[PDB]
């Protein structure tokens, strides 16, 4: 018998993403490469089958800083990261190929679909 | 907003 | 230049809901008189202002347990955190004056407005 | 789901 406010999802996630922005209780640092990016456990492992595994994990659930493959590009992985909290993603001809790599990598199918469809297109 | 779901 | 997945706000709540069934990375208790609730502290201040007040004090941020003021409603909070989950409010005629008066404490306004419509529509 | 948003 419940009533549902439309747009209550879209707004959690646009102020998790203000969250991030002024790094409030942000708890891991996810290194790639040179690069380091503050973010939410919790959001990372709602959107990703790789995170989701690393958090749940008895020892990895603790550590405050996940270093990536080294062949993961950061580019590809602020893409995805911003996507996670935001629901858009910035893909471009320039970025298609490390997106897609990086969104197989992290375990987000629907990215990777997308990726696969714009690039069947271009063939 | 609200609505019937 | 985005492209924008339609379904990617609510499929995030839905996994954070399912995080917290499992009890998955859950980093705070809140405690309404006999009751305990256990939460993520993001997404409580990602919906309530008074949880966003109370998580970016620089003491009360590193509390595990949060008692509320004694007069709040132990169901009353339940169905706002099920809401704060969900979108979806269980409300009802037994439920709606405890439930208008723990948002209006917990400043979660969209709530408050719906209740006072379905108030105003009984008299 | 994909839309132009
Ligand atoms: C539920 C609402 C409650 C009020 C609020 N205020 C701010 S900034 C201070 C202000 O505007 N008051 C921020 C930020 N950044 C956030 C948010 F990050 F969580 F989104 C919220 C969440
Ligand atoms: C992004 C996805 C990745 C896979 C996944 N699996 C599970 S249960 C194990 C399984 O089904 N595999 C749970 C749970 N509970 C969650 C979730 F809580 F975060 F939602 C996720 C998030």
């Amino acid at each position: 018998s419940c009533i549902q406010f439309t747009r209550h999802a879209s707004d959690v996630l646009l102020n998790l993403n203000r969250l991030r922005s002024r790094d409030i209780l942000t708890d891991v640092v996810i290194v790639v490469s040179r690069e380091q990016f503050r973010a939410h456990k919790t959001v990372l492992m709602a959107c990703s089958g790789l995170f989701y595994s690393i958090f749940t994990d008895q020892l990895k659930c603790n550590l405050s800083v996940i270093n990536l493959d080294p062949e993961i590009n950061p580019e590809g992985f602020c893409i995805l990261l911003d996507f996670m909290y935001t629901s858009r993603l910035n893909l471009r001809e320039g970025n298609i190929m490390a997106v897609m790599a990086t969104a197989m990598y992290l375990q987000m199918e629907h990215v990777v679909d997308t990726c696969r469809k714009f690039i069947k297109a271009s063939e | 907003a609200w609505v019937i779901p």
